[PDB]
């Protein structure tokens, strides 16, 4: 799994698809 | 695979030591350290070259893809 | 000196066009292809 | 889980399987953990540029 | 350089190309591993080459590595030396570390040398020994004091800092001072040089040089140190066995 | 002599310097909330 | 060249593992010395891999298929038309010489399509250069109407240690090659062997990995008296210590009951300061080759909308400067680095 | 150096400074232009005006 | 005196391979669950 | 005849304006002459400072610096130091060949 | 949601002044942070 | 609890450079 | 004050023994910087042959080209160089090799089947099955072919096995044997193991009279404590036998009434030849090549 982030070359800040994203499904 | 020509640490050959070795522990019937010796193997380096060899080169050679069985 | 190895019975037995791939002493389909005389330049490193 | 054995001398069988749940423990907390900074920098990172 | 994720520009910092023959990778010295949080562990880095002279100043003065001694987390240290180095130390500046004229001079050329422009005084300037007679023997903290007195400028004066050791006095038997670390005039005269002085560690030597005089010169004494050090483990090894 | 510099990004420095550290907190509870969850509240 | 291990439980014979030996018995030196060497990163000798020590092979296979039920694709070469020195690399049925030497760009297999009515190849491309070790022709799925269409080309791939690639021991302690160092410039011991591998001192305080400790002063009693010794676990005893049994061994056999080597510095020739910790460790050479993303770009292809350094190593691509990088790039206050 | 990095010289013959020539770096350029593109320090390109 | 290893009669098993019951039968017990399991889809007791 | 020119070289960023200091580039060389060199150019009594520094392991270079005090230029140390190592090497020599006779 | 935004400033018939780091990368101006927090001119001596 | 036996006549098998097993 | 005719009057040379292959010498009142200069040169620095470059025109065996050219290459040819000239690397293949460059050896072994009753041994039911060093038939070309009339080019170990076979498979090889230091590879290093060691010293401090002599005695080699008698103290007989192990360090009763230390003058060399040359002129010609290097610079101009 490190073998892959080792060559890859991140396009932003990691991604919030976790809790975050769960957190982001409340509309105002 | 086969006997490696040299020890690598420090040189001394080896390859012409192999089949020597087996020789000093059948017909001899020798222990492995006595073996070592008589075959002119004092450094611990040179010492396991031979003691620690596998030899799968003569299980690699029973598949002979130019003779029949 | 054309060479084609059989798989199964290990006979030596080269084939040109128009010919079924398989070994003509036995009912073999996978043929090896042998190593020929030819120069291949190594340095012993 | 108490274990009077060391690295030097050796550990017992029993002291042997309760390390290794306990040395695992921390492998598992490393798979299990959906917090991440990544995204919490990128927020302020854009309203503060 | 760069080394991902860059969560902060400490990640991002100019260094000076040298160019290495029968090189298939690339080369970076033990002081960058912690802003670029970088282990020799199969890890990859980028180079960026800019194209033009504004792109290079700013890659030579604002994002350059020296200007980078102090995180502006904390305003604490992100550079120092970090494993062989600080073992080598405490063995270097230990009371029994004593040294011949030839052991001595040979110390502080193989990490100073005035063509590659390390020195301040374009001679490299020696102490006198520490014993006269029997024979002619300078101590291990007298090299310490040596690479400073031929880094740090000739015109401004010698450093003066009393700081502390992570080896406590008892470590090193009765009535010793060894860990009260003092430099009076650019000299250390008492206590050895751990982590918490050549490490990436608040208020210890380097921090206090790069205080008084400034980065460059901080940044010299720590490849200066990290030679030393790196020529010391080279002379006088350093292991760990079953008697440990 | 210890100003800070006028143009200084001190926005970005700012979140660098919360996020940055906030990678060593990753790690779970050994009441009230803590860490990251804490810092995105 | 595979290697049985010294050290070993009594179980690696119970499995029949000398079958397929998946290490070397290696003189590791427990040293703090070259200065490249340090925590991640160990010291292969270069003298020890100039002599073949852990010198490995790597066979890769490629099926050559024609089908893409008329036959127009055929094995060889096509009358009339033949592009130059193609002849070096195939034989005349279209197939590829066994034992030759193939590059990026060399033709693999040749054939000739009657819809196009020209002689096409198959190349060989890969940033690794290759021999051909095994060609096999293949004419199955038919029962009388037989031709050729199907050829499997297996390649040799000879792997030589490079800086890069991971060693460990049975320990779980492993290192990327920082550097093969030449054995004059390497620490000699007084028996006069220098190290085949150096590890740092600085790996085992925070690992803990006491048991490579015990291995070494054990391999290097059973290389001398010419005995394996059993490494079972739970076979010794807080009473029973193996650092005392095969301390007792190496005192027996002239050496020094804690481990120890009284060894000379190769660069100074001076006695080191202490003896050093050597002994016989059974190391592993871990197949993977980490400098394979190893890429440079001056000046190279774009995509025609964003005009952008096209996504590819191989390709002549360009490195990515993320959000971060540029975040980074504005934190310096650095706008021209930007630009 | 601690300020330094060790370029391997596959990437030294690859990337190139567009260094516009004059008088005080004429003697420079000259020798680079000789070396050309695979001698290191060489040029890989000159751009006329 | 020692857990020694097998040298002589490694070798000769490299060269002859048993004509007889194979050698390591824990080898045979590792894959022991899995040839079994296929085994018992046609041999064993009803059908 | 041509003599080598890319050998020694004198580091004149380095060099005392007048006669005594001065670092020397040796191309192709390390421990081996390195520390052989320093040492018997120590044994000189108007040697002041002496020290070997090799740059880097991947260079093939090798660096001697030569501080001397009055009446003698580091130029003229090194070639007292060459002149010296040869002699030494002739006394090596002498004394191995007798020693096999004596057997 | 760059749809989204986009949407709300031509209905606002916005300009955008390009003085946020993110306008002139857009539109490939230099930034206006550190070094790009003036400008440089030259002292040129005939009249 | 057996303790691990120790190996039968184990003699001295490394010496200095120029001597050999002379010595007994 | 030190002199070189005032290091002639301290330096002396020791021969304990001297044999075809192995030389044991000493080197007394000599700084570490020289002893530790020939021993380098002796392992990286003094030129021999081997094989360089193999050009192989069949290989049916198990044994990969590149395996088996690595292997022709570490064995070492009972060649004696100053015979051959070095090779240059600028000029093409056709001017490259000369007859004083060059020394081909030809490999040519094709393994068949016999008829014996059968474990059955591999030379009695294959012929041409091992194939050793002494395989390696050596091929005069050139102006010369009458200079290696009375010096067959033969490895210097013969019973070296290169490669196993069985019928059906064949090796087909020309060899270029060249000149070549140690330093660029292992296979090129004229020493099996050119080490030295430091002469053992033992500081005894106190009389330790009695028993305990005799405890003494065991804690070093059979011939290294000697006894007079129970008193007349305990003296070191031959100190260059200690194996320095610190045995007696690890034990209370001596840990303060001994010191172990060396006598940093003395250096007790061990010289070994893979076989082209004698240990001794393998030292020779270590020491010629550092009073070389050193004469090179002499007559150098010390250019900017
Ligand atoms: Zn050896
Ligand atoms: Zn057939």
């Amino acid at each position: 799994e490190q073998s892959h982030k080792k060559t890859k070359q991140a396009v932003s800040y990691d991604e919030p698809d976790e809790d975050e994203i769960e957190t982001m499904r409340e509309a105002e | 695979m086969i006997v490696p020509v040299r020890c690598f640490s420090c040189g001394k050959v080896v390859g012409d030591k192999w089949e020597s070795y087996l020789n000093l522990l059948q017909e001899d019937e020798l222990d492995e350290g006595t073996a070592l010796s008589r075959l002119g193997l004092k450094r611990y380096c040179c010492r396991r070259m031979i003691l620690t060899h596998v030899d799968l080169i003569e299980k690699f050679l029973r598949y002979n893809p130019l003779e029949k069985r | 000196t054309l060479k084609y190895i059989c798989a199964e019975c290990s006979s030596k037995l080269s084939l040109s066009r128009t010919d079924a791939v398989r070994c003509k002493d036995c009912g073999h389909r996978i043929l090896l292809k042998a190593r020929t005389k030819r120069l291949v330049q190594f340095e012993a490193r | 889980g108490y274990v009077k054995g060391r690295f030097y001398s050796g550990i017992k069988p029993q002291e042997y399987y309760f390390h290794c749940m306990a040395g695992r423990e921390g492998l598992i907390d490393t798979a299990v953990k959906t917090s991440r900074s990544g995204y919490l920098q990128r927020c302020l990172t854009k309203q503060l540029e | 350089m760069n080394r991902q994720p860059t969560l902060h520009k400490a990640s991002m910092m100019g260094h000076k190309v040298r160019v290495l023959p029968n090189e298939k990778t690339l080369r970076l010295h033990y002081a960058n591993t912690g802003a670029y949080n970088a282990d020799f562990d199969g890890d990859e880095m980028n180079m960026h080459f800019p194209q033009n002279e504004n792109a290079r100043a700013e890659a030579l003065n604002l994002a350059n590595t020296d200007s980078q001694y102090l995180t502006p987390t904390s305003g604490s240290p992100v550079r120092g030396l970090i494993q062989d180095h600080i073992s080598a130390g405490v063995w270097l500046t230990s009371k029994d570390s004593f040294f011949t004229r030839e052991q001595y001079q040979q110390y502080i050329y193989g990490c100073i040398r005035p063509e590659d422009g390390h020195t301040t005084r374009s001679k490299i300037v020696t102490l006198p020994p520490t014993i006269f007679k029997p024979y002619p023997l300078w101590t291990g903290k007298q090299i310490i004091t040596t690479v400073l007195l031929n880094v740090t400028p000739p015109d401004m004066p010698g450093i003066n800092l009393i700081s502390k050791n992570k080896i406590k006095n008892e470590y090193w038997g009765k009535g010793s001072l060894e860990n009260e670390v003092l430099f009076k005039d650019g000299a250390l005269l008492c206590g050895i040089l751990d982590k918490s002085q050549y490490g990436a560690s608040k208020y210890g030597i380097v921090h206090s040089l790069h205080e008084v005089y400034g980065p460059e010169v901080a940044a010299k004494v720590l490849s200066v140190l990290g030679r030393l050090f790196t020529n010391y483990i080279t002379a006088t090894a350093f292991t760990c066995g079953m008697d440990d | 002599r210890s100003l800070i510099n006028p143009g200084e990004a001190v926005g970005i420095i700012a979140s660098q310097s919360v996020g940055e550290p906030s990678t060593q907190m990753t790690l779970n509870t050994f009441n009230v909330t803590l860490g990251i969850p804490r810092l995105r509240e | 060249t595979g290697q049985t291990p010294i050290v070993k439980a009594n179980l690696y014979d119970d499995y029949g593992m000398d079958n397929f030996p998946n290490g070397f018995n290696a003189v590791v030196a427990v040293i703090s010395y070259t200065g490249y060497d340090m925590d991640d990163a160990m010291i292969i000798n270069k003298s020890a891999d100039e002599r073949g020590f852990g010198y490995g092979t790597m066979y890769k296979t490629e099926k050559v298929d024609l089908a893409l039920d008329p036959i127009t694709q055929h094995f060889g070469f096509g009358n009339d038309e033949w592009p130059k020195e193609w002849l070096e690399k195939l034989d005349e049925d279209g197939l590829p010489y066994i034992g030759t030497y193939v590059e990026e760009g060399d033709p693999i297999c040749a054939y000739f399509d009657d819809t196009l009515n020209k002689t096409k190849i198959k190349t060989y491309h890969s940033s690794e250069p290759a021999y051909i070790e095994e060609v096999n022709l293949i004419g199955d799925e038919s029962n009388k109407f037989q031709e050729l269409q199907t050829v499997s080309i297996k390649y040799r791939i000879r792997r030589t240690p490079q800086i890069g690639d991971k060693f460990s021991s049975r320990h779980g302690q492993k290192g990327v090659c920082s550097r093969k160092w030449p054995t004059i410039d390497m620490p000699f011991s007084e028996t006069g062997i220098q190290p085949d591998i150096i590890i740092n001192p600085h790996a085992f305080p925070s690992r803990m990995t006491i048991g490579m400790f015990v291995e070494s002063l054990a391999g290097k009693a059973g290389a001398l008296h010419g005995i394996a010794q059993d490494s079972t676990p739970w076979i010794f005893n807080e009473d029973d210590t193996p650092a005392d049994y095969f301390g007792e061994q190496l005192a027996k056999a002239g050496y020094n009951y804690h481990g120890n080597e009284p060894m000379y510095s190769g660069a100074t020739g001076e006695e080191l300061r202490a003896d050093i910790y050597v002994g016989v460790v059974y190391y592993q050479r871990l197949r993977h080759m980490v400098n394979d993303k190893f890429q440079v770009r001056s000046t190279g292809p774009v995509n025609s909308l964003t005009m952008q350094p096209v996504k590819g190593r191989k390709r002549h691509g360009g490195i990515r400067v993320g959000e971060m990088e540029r975040d980074a790039l504005i934190g310096h206050g650095t706008s021209f680095l930007l630009q | 150096e601690t300020n330094e990095i060790g370029v391997p010289p596959v990437f030294a013959v690859k990337l190139t400074y567009p260094e516009p020539v004059t008088a005080y770096n004429i003697a420079e350029l000259r020798q680079a232009v000789i070396n050309g593109p695979d001698k290191w320090p060489g040029a890989t390109q000159i751009q006329n005006e | 005196r020692t857990a020694d290893f097998r040298t002589l009669e490694r070798e000769s098993r490299f060269i002859n391979p048993p004509k007889d019951k194979s050698a390591f039968p824990l080898l045979q017990e590792a894959v022991q669950p899995h040839i079994g399991s296929f085994n018992a889809l046609t041999e064993g007791p009803d059908g | 005849e041509e003599p080598d020119r890319e050998k020694i070289k004198l580091l004149t960023q380095a060099t005392s304006e007048d006669g005594t200091s001065a670092s020397f580039q040796i191309v192709e060389e390390d421990h081996t002459l390195g520390n052989a060199l320093r040492y018997v150019i120590m044994k000189n009594p108007d040697v002041e400072f002496c020290g070997y520094s090799i740059p880097h392991p991947s260079e093939n270079l090798l660096n001697i610096r030569i501080q001397t005090y009055g009446e003698t230029t580091a130029v003229d140390a090194l070639q007292k130091g060459l002149k010296d190592l040869m002699d030494l090497c002739d006394v090596v020599e002498s004394k191995f060949t007798e020693k096999i006779k004596s057997m | 949601t760059t749809c989204q935004f986009l949407t709300k400033a031509v209905l606002d018939n916005e300009r955008e002044q390009l003085d946020s780091p993110s306008a002139r990368i857009v539109v490939g101006k230099l930034n206006n942070v550190g070094t790009g927090s003036f400008d440089v001119l030259a002292k040129v001596p005939n009249a | 609890r057996k303790d691990v036996p120790k190996v039968e006549g184990l003699k001295l098998e490394h010496f200095a450079t120029g001597y050999d097993a002379e010595d007994f | 004050e030190w002199n070189v005719e005032k290091f002639k009057k301290d330096f002396e040379v020791n021969i304990s023994s001297l044999d075809a292959r192995e030389a044991n010498f000493d080197l007394i009142n000599i700084d570490t910087s020289i002893a530790n200069a020939f021993r380098r040169i002796m392992i990286s620095e003094v030129p021999s042959v081997a094989a360089e470059y193999v050009y192989f025109f069949n290989n049916t065996s198990v044994i990969q080209d590149e395996v088996l050219a690595h292997r022709i290459g570490l064995v070492p040819l009972k060649v004696d160089p100053d015979m051959l000239t070095w090779v240059d690397s600028n000029l093409p293949d056709d001017e490259k090799f000369t007859d004083e460059n060059t020394i081909v050896l030809s490999l040519n072994v094709k393994c068949t089947r016999n008829p014996d009753a059968p474990s059955t041994d591999p030379k009695e039911l294959y012929n041409n099955a091992h194939v050793y060093a002494r395989d390696l038939k050596f091929e005069p070309q050139g102006r010369q072919s009458t200079t290696f009339a009375d010096c067959p080019v033969v490895p210097a170990d013969p019973d070296i096995l290169l490669a196993k076979l069985r019928p059906g498979q064949e090796i087909s090889l020309k060899a270029h044997c060249i000149l070549g230091i140690g330093g660029d590879h292992a296979k090129f290093s004229p020493v099996s193991t050119a080490s030295y060691r430091l002469l053992p010293q033992i500081n005894i401090l106190q009389p330790i009279k009695g028993e305990s002599a005799r405890r003494f005695q065991k804690c070093f080699p059979p011939g290294v404590i000697g006894i007079d008698e129970g008193s007349d103290e305990a003296y070191v007989k031959d100190a260059r036998k200690d194996t320095v192990s610190r045995e007696v360090l690890r034990y209370e009763e001596f840990a303060d009434k001994v010191k172990l230390g060396r006598v940093r003058n003395h250096f007790i060399f061990n010289v070994e030849s893979a076989g082209a040359m004698t240990p001794e002129e393998i030292f020779f010609k270590s020491v010629r090549i550092l009073k070389n290097k050193a004469e090179y610079l002499k007559n150098c101009p010390i250019t900017q």
